[PDB]
């Protein structure tokens, strides 16, 4: 149901923005300047993606239950995205556990992001939000490199 | 090609620029570079570079650099007087003249009021000399403003037509763009020999390894943060970096 | 390519067309026009009229109210009608073609480019 | 009104040589938004019209020879006819567009000596 | 004041080159007016 999300400041024309897409075939990054529609989405015949009207001035393009975290982050005019797909043993309800993010891409855009949005298939025939702070961690490296534990240094006296 | 008058411009973006196969292509009849010496283009690093493409007369080559005037210059394709790109230009008789004249290559002889740096104009409106206004006729005082160069391949030097590609450099204020291409070379394991490993610079004999990275780790440190292992970039295995040896 | 036809000895004070027959090119496109022009014997030229492409007629102030011109680009012609006939116009009546009047500040409308040949008009009873 | 003042009236220049005309305007015609001049040079064969030699003062017209060729400056308007063939017992004619009436050369005498 | 020469050297200090063989390889010359 979840099926990329966009991004940028204005989500709209008169400003770039970002749009990641996945189809039923593969993954479609792509920055233009576009026209959004306020309630943007895709259907499931299978005929869809009612998400734009607009792709003016492209300046990039690419193309091509189940727990899937994702951390996005913008630095110095790359857009960089680390991600992961851990196996729940459950259908739709956030579990506990240790597992850290290996990083997916690297895009140098150059782009403003002030906004976000996400993008689902509708039906015709749950999802979680956190924010990234500067924090100081202890992070525990396994023998093959990689990370196993960690420490937030600011919870509590003990940590 | 491209008009004179209404110039192409493609945006070239990132990619891997080799200005090498153009400045020794020995082709070029002009080959002229302001904010920078050519032989150290396939050294630096930019934003974007465009490149402007278009065709003119044999004796018009020399206003199209920085601070010039006539005809070309004026109102037709002005270069800003802190240029930073190269010019490039090549006579190309024979193909853009034909026998009985090639009247479609235009220029714009008659403007208002000479253009800004980069500035494009393809307007076709009647040019009004004198006072009396024209009302989208012709006459006295009252033309056309685009003009013809006749091309023909019995035209002495320097009425036939070359073409013109201006490649500028610009720099906005981005995370970086295309560069130059960079280098290679075996490596000699076994022996205290200088190395540089994609950025990695250091000295040391270099050995074969038995540890295992995970597949996106580059380099290993170890405890008071020294590099101590690298991965070979194009065969992909790892190999320690013990210090050169000393006492 | 021009040529004016025409009547080789006139009478006076009555209205005269006058042809200049030419080929090799049409006159309606923007930059194209044909010049008349008179010389009497010893005296140097003295355009008449003209006409371009969408019809722009020039004549002299002087016998604007005599001479009156249409082209004919379809015959490759141009009719120039021409009335009020002296023996101080005994000259021979010649066409010159316009081409692009950006070029043009080197004649004094005397001549042009193209020009034909002439028809002679004599005044005489 | 500028009047168009010639060079060599009663011209006795050789066979095959250099004929000079000399075209004075009164005031310097230049059009100064074209850097280049205009001026259209004339021959009068006698009974025939003066048709139309060098337009631009440096563009000679079409299936006349480069032995002709146009020259001038500011109101000196030579012609650097370089060889007087025995075909040139002509009159010969220089003008402006750059005015209001219809200035004129007055016409030269070719004696082919 | 015919001043403003380019060259190989890159003139470790206090010495000056004098010489003329043109890099013209349109064509270039180690002199400018
Ligand atoms: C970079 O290019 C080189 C060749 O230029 C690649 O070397 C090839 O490696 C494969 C191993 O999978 C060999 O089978 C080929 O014979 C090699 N080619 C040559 C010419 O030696 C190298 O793999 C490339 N880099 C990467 C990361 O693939
Ligand atoms: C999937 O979406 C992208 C978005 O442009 C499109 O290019 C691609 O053609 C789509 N897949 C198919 C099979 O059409
Ligand atoms: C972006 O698109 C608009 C409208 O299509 C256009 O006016 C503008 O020139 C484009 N940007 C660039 C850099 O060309
Ligand atoms: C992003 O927006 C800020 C607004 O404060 C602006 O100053 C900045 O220039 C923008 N980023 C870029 C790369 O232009
Ligand atoms: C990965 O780590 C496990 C336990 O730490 C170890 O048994 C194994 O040998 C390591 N390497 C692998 C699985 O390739
Ligand atoms: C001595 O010779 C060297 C040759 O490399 C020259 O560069 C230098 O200028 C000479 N010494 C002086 C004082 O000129």
């Amino acid at each position: 149901i979840i099926r990329g999300w966009i991004f940028g400041t204005t989500l709209d024309s008169k400003t770039q923005s970002l749009l990641i897409v996945n189809n039923a075939t593969n993954v479609v990054i792509k920055v233009c300047e576009f026209q959004f529609c306020n309630d943007p989405f895709l259907g499931v015949m299978e005929s869809e993606f009612r998400v734009y009207s607009s792709a003016n001035n492209c300046t990039f393009e690419y193309v091509s239950k189940n727990l899937r975290e994702f951390v996005f982050k913008n630095i110095d005019g790359y857009f960089k995205i680390y991600s992961k797909h851990t196996p729940i043993n459950l259908v739709r309800d956030l579990p506990q556990g240790f597992s850290a993010l290996e990083p997916l891409v690297d895009l140098p855009i150059g782009i403003n992001i002030t906004r976000f949005q996400t993008l689902l298939a509708l039906h015709r025939s749950a999802y979680y939000v956190g924010y990234l702070q500067p924090r100081t961690f202890l992070l525990k490296y396994n023998e093959n490199g990689t990370i196993t534990d960690a420490v937030d240094c600011a919870l509590d006296p003990l940590s | 090609f491209a008009s004179v008058y209404a110039w192409n411009r493609k945006r070239i973006s990132n990619c891997v620029a080799d200005y090498s196969v153009l400045y020794n292509s020995a082709s070029f009849s002009t080959f002229k570079c302001y904010g920078v010496s050519p032989t150290k283009l396939n050294d630096l690093c930019f934003t974007n570079v465009y490149a402007d493409s278009f065709v003119i007369r044999g004796d018009e080559v020399r206003q199209i650099a920085p601070g010039q005037t006539g005809k070309i210059a004026d109102y037709n394709y002005k270069l800003p007087d802190d240029f930073t790109g190269c010019v490039i230009a090549w006579n190309s008789n024979n193909l853009d003249s034909k026998v009985g004249g090639n009247y479609n290559y235009l220029y714009r002889l008659f403007r208002k009021s000479n253009l800004k740096p980069f500035e494009r104009d393809i307007s076709t409106e009647i040019y009004q000399a004198g006072s009396t206004p024209c009302n989208g006729v012709e006459g006295f005082n009252c033309y056309f403003p685009l003009q013809s160069y006749g091309f023909q391949p019995t035209n002495g030097v320097g009425y036939q037509p070359y073409r013109v590609v201006v490649l500028s450099f610009e720099l906005l204020h981005a995370p970086a763009t295309v560069c130059g291409p960079k280098k290679s070379t075996n490596l000699v394991k076994n022996k205290c020999v200088n190395f540089n490993f994609n950025g990695l610079t250091g000295t040391g004999v270099l050995t074969e390894s038995n540890k295992k990275f995970l597949p996106f780790q580059q380099f290993g440190r170890d405890i008071a943060d020294t590099t101590d292992a690298v991965r070979d970039p194009q065969t992909l295995e790892i190999l320690d970096i013990t210090p050169c040896s000393f006492g | 390519t021009l040529k004016e036809s025409g009547p080789t000895l006139v009478k006076p004070t009555q209205t005269l067309t006058l042809t200049c027959t030419f080929s090799g090119f049409s006159l309606s496109t923007s930059g194209v026009g044909v010049g008349w022009i008179r010389q009497p014997p010893g005296k140097a030229l003295e355009w008449l009229a003209l006409i371009y492409w969408d019809d722009d007629k020039r004549y002299s102030p002087s016998l604007k109210s005599r001479l009156t011109i249409t082209k004919d680009t379809s015959k490759n012609q141009v009719v120039l009608t021409m009335t009020n006939m002296d023996p101080v116009d005994t000259a021979t009546y010649y066409c010159a073609h316009s081409l692009f009047l950006t070029v043009g500040y080197s004649s004094s409308w005397s001549p042009f480019d193209y020009w034909g040949q002439g028809t002679l008009v004599t005044v005489s009873s | 009104d500028i009047v168009m003042t010639q060079s060599p009236d009663s011209l006795a220049v050789s066979l095959g040589e250099r004929a000079t005309i000399n075209c004075k305007s009164s005031q310097s015609v230049l059009y100064s938004s074209n850097n280049k001049n205009y001026l259209a040079w004339y021959q009068q064969k006698p009974g025939q019209p003066p048709k139309l030699l060098i337009y631009w003062a440096s563009t000679r017209e079409s299936g006349v020879p480069d032995r002709f060729s146009g020259s001038g400056s500011g109101t000196d308007f030579t012609l650097t006819i370089s060889s007087l063939q025995a075909e040139d017992v002509a009159v010969y004619y220089c003008q402006q567009y750059y005015s209001t009436p219809h200035t004129f050369g007055q016409g030269t005498k070719l004696e082919i000596k």
